[PDB]
């Protein structure tokens, strides 16, 4: 077994330019479901809760944010302890 | 430069007749 006949195929776009267009999320704020669809309040770079922006689960690309959020929220609401 | 996962505001929405 020896290396013979190698192949290479890569694709990339050549767009050398920078401009404000995309927005980055900071963390989850609140959660609410409407029209059989669950949405989460996400904060975009520069944007504040004042704008009250909601994002669908499908678009939600940050599960960890919810995992931890539930931890804090749980304490807020009065429930029961279980192990 | 961009490294962290980032996307634009809301994508994925068909515009049906009904």
């Amino acid at each position: 077994g020896s290396h013979m006949g190698k192949k290479t195929k890569r694709t990339a776009d050549s767009s050398s330019s920078e401009d404000e267009e995309e927005y980055v999320v900071e963390k989850v704020l609140d959660r609410r479901m409407v029209k059989g669809q669950v949405e989460y309040l996400l904060k975009w770079k520069g944007f504040s809760e004042e704008h009250n922006t909601w994002e669908p689960e499908k678009n939600l690309d940050c599960p960890e944010l919810i995992s931890e959020f539930m931890k804090k929220y749980k304490k807020m609401k009065e429930g029961e302890n279980n192990k | 430069a961009r490294t962290k996962q980032t996307a634009r505001k809301s994508t994925g929405g068909k515009a049906p007749r009904y």
